[PDB]
DNA sequence: ATCGATGTATATATCTGACACGTGCCTGGAGACTAGGGAGTAATCCCCTTGGCGGTTAAAACGCGGGGGACAGCGCGTACGTGCGTTTAAGCGGTGCTAGAGCTGTCTACGACCAATTGAGCGGCCTCGGCACCGGGATTCTGAT
DNA sequence: ATCAGAATCCCGGTGCCGAGGCCGCTCAATTGGTCGTAGACAGCTCTAGCACCGCTTAAACGCACGTACGCGCTGTCCCCCGCGTTTTAACCGCCAAGGGGATTACTCCCTAGTCTCCAGGCACGTGTCAGATATATACATCGAT
């Protein structure tokens, strides 16, 4: 299958819960589109780096170490999955 | 017995600040990751732990962004966060 | 047979393994004798500090098992380690319970 | 597949001999140790490269520790490192 | 006659944005640098180019900080920049 | 020995710095905060430069030491060597 | 006869190969790695100098000064992204005034 | 003898702009920029070779590092320029 | 003040799976000997950093008037939070199968190393033209009318 | 719209000093040969990722409604700007000194490399107890009066 419209899968209550963890008390209605766009950009960057690492490794499965190295490359170091 | 519009929101703020669990349902996030990765290379495969790490990083980044948005909304003597607040927060963080 | 280099230095972390990692990590053409001992001592001190703060955090929460939440509390509560690990994300760590003053009632 | 895990357990029991530690926390501790080791080693290698030296000794590691670690942590780590090096030199 | 209280400020803004010279007098900055270095090691000496590099870095950092302060002031529907604006600009940039 | 040299950064200099940054109007309390920010940033950079100098067993701070310290701080300076 | 002429480049292939051997990057180094690296460096230098020359021409000058490099880098989005954290000595800042400060 | 790229940056400038000059401070800036990019690419390729348990830096590692470091248009053009140079070099060096 | 709703904390019991201990093995770390070269140390030189004097002028400090911008108060209306019934898909558990990660074996191309050659690149010297400084007219732009 | 004055732009002249070119030299890149080894490729295993079905139920969703907050407007007053006057110290140049940074030469001891061995640490296995869940419950807090 080819995917098309799964960015709407990040529902409004999910954004509301993420904002509640961040301390936001009251939310305006245009925030959701901006948050989805920010999510799209960040995931595209990280997925580009991880896919580049995988293609260099001659593999076809994105190993968690590839994602960890991709996060480390941009300075968003992540602990708990190796490396 | 309707509560005033502050008090339930603060209860949720306390609940999710004492919690640790992932806030985004897993399958839609997996589908979004697949859709995004489809462009760079076809017929890819993903380990489950890789998607878990992706989701952890996304949730942490979005929580930090929302904290900064809240701070810059408080700066304007407001409580509601608007799109301009997110734009300013990203502009000051040094994101594009 | 004879004593491990950690016992000679009086440390718990493996001096020899750190020496092998320094040799194989492509850092320099030569490696001094005291460099692995010094690095092992520093790593042991940092690990001991993190575990002390995590154990204190776990005792505060009345728990007897250190979990990532206690690591996040220990790191984000201490200013030195927060400067050291300011760009580090901890899986399953949560966030500090901080609420803005203006959002409080009254 | 080597990891710091057993050594962390020994240090934990040496410090608080009544608390366990979850597997996720073990992975986090191992990753933190590896990250600090990598930072210190890279800084020491660059430092030795600037001065046209071809060996990593105690002095470059001390200077790298002073560089990465914040002031209180740097002072305490330096003190412990010099104590361990002195003990090893006396014992050899 | 007098210009209105906007106009001379705008002229200065254009003039100093068009030029590339250093804005801080060299001897005061030199003395400040030597005082600050006095706390870490006594009887230190400085090459002129080292102090010039320090001065260039300070100019760039302060200029960027004032730009961010101007944006976060304009966010609050203000022209004038207050201490709280600089505090917010430094807090969002991860310097506090 | 030295006394109070953070006043050497006079008010007109901070005004000119804000003019390059595009600031049109400045409150009277900005200057002390700017001086504090300057004192902390210069403290960090000078600490790292003096550390690099002390490693080489030198007594003079060279431009290369400052450039290396700045590169370590994540802000890279071009045109002064290295 | 030189490796740069053989590859059709002006940058020194041999010097880059020596620097890669002395930099402690790997125990062995392939033959085409220095050629690839010098080609990439030559392309980047050509792009930066072309933009700087255009900026200097727009200023009616024939010499390239740090101001021209600064303008060329900040006026190109990709190079600005590549050199976001880099500060250029004697470069100045982009002419940019917020519309809110402009008069009636 | 102190080495730098300054005498090569001038040849490229005279090739792309036959009549434009350039000061000494711009030489220092361009030399610093070339050295910085060289060190970034080399360090990234070294880490890349270390991840895959290899001990050789080849054109593959340098190409992947270029793809990682440069923004998309620059990465594509640099990859094209590097692969063209490498294919021209291997075309000639035995024939 | 106050009590009812209500979510949240607290105390206890079953389980369960996840953590704490034992075992066998094998491979990575320790002792020993060798060479050799890298680093420590000592002398030298010169250049480049520090210190002082003087003037002078441009920049900083100070006083003062005022205007315009920050800020507090008020009204309003609308956008967002809360609750409830519905529906939708996320989650979990089992089962399938096959693609592909991972390990091992083999061998040949390829890169380290070493000695001889020489020509490309760097340091130094010289000069002239681009740019900067000065000066003066032209044009723009701002504010009061 | 107008007009005067202040600021800027432009145009030309003179100078000056730094960029461009030329030449000697030296040491670093090239070439040719040898030898070890590493990684490219084939092949085998067996793990786990993907796809699906079914049931359940909790989360999402749509809508109704009320009200708290963002935003626009108005008045006020205070405090920052802009300009004239006074002061001061930054800067340039010039000279003197000395000290320390870079260089070279000598030495010696410290580390890579190889070998031999053996014990510690790490998969596999196991068992048992702290915490998760469930349930009951207590308690403090929000809200309406």
């Amino acid at each position: 299958k080819i995917l098309r419209d799964n960015i709407q899968g990040i529902t409004k209550p999910a954004i509301r819960r993420l904002a509640r963890r961040g301390g936001v008390k009251r939310i305006s209605a245009l925030i959701y589109e901006e948050v989805r766009a920010v999510l799209k950009t960040f995931l595209e960057n990280v997925i580009r780096d991880a896919v580049t690492y995988t293609e260099h490794a001659k593999r076809k499965t994105v190993t968690s170490l590839d994602v960890v190295y991709a996060l480390k490359r941009q300075g968003r170091t992540l602990y708990g999955f190796g490396g | 017995h309707r509560y005033k519009p502050g008090t339930v929101a603060l209860r949720e703020i306390r609940r999710f600040q004492k919690s640790t669990e992932l806030l985004i349902r897993k399958l839609p996030f997996q589908r979004l990751v697949r859709e995004i990765a489809q462009d760079f290379k076809t017929d890819l495969r993903f380990q489950s732990s890789a998607i878990g790490a992706l989701q952890e990083s996304v949730e942490a980044y979005l929580v930090s962004l929302f904290e900064d948005t809240n701070l810059c909304a408080i700066h304007a003597k407001r409580v509601t966060i608007q799109k301009k607040d997110i734009l300013l927060a990203r502009r000051l963080r040094g994101e594009r | 047979a004879s004593t491990s280099r950690s016992s000679k230095a009086g440390l718990t972390f493996p001096v020899g393994r750190v020496h092998r990692l320094l040799r194989r990590g492509n850092y320099a053409q030569r490696i001094g004798s005291g460099a692995p001992v010094y690095l092992t001592a520093v790593l042991e001190y940092l690990a001991a500090e993190i575990l002390e703060l995590a154990g204190n955090a776990a005792r505060d929460n009345k728990k007897s098992r250190i979990i990532p939440r206690h690591l996040q509390l220990a790191i984000r509560n201490d200013e030195e380690l927060n400067k050291l690990l300011g760009h580090v994300t901890i899986a399953q760590g949560g966030v500090l319970p901080n609420i803005q003053s203006e959002l409080l009632p009254k | 597949k080597e990891s710091y895990a057993s050594y962390i357990y020994k240090v934990l029991k040496q410090t608080h001999p009544d608390t366990g530690i979850s597997q996720k926390a073990m992975s986090i501790m191992n990753s933190f140790v590896n990250d600090i080791f990598e930072r210190i080693a890279s800084e020491a290698s660059k430092l030795a490269s600037y001065n046209k030296k071809s060996t990593i000794s105690a002095r470059e590691i001390q200077t790298a520790v002073r560089l990465i670690l914040p002031g209180e942590l740097s002072k305490h780590a330096v003190s412990e490192g010099t104590r361990a090096v002195t003990k090893y030199t006396s014992s050899t």
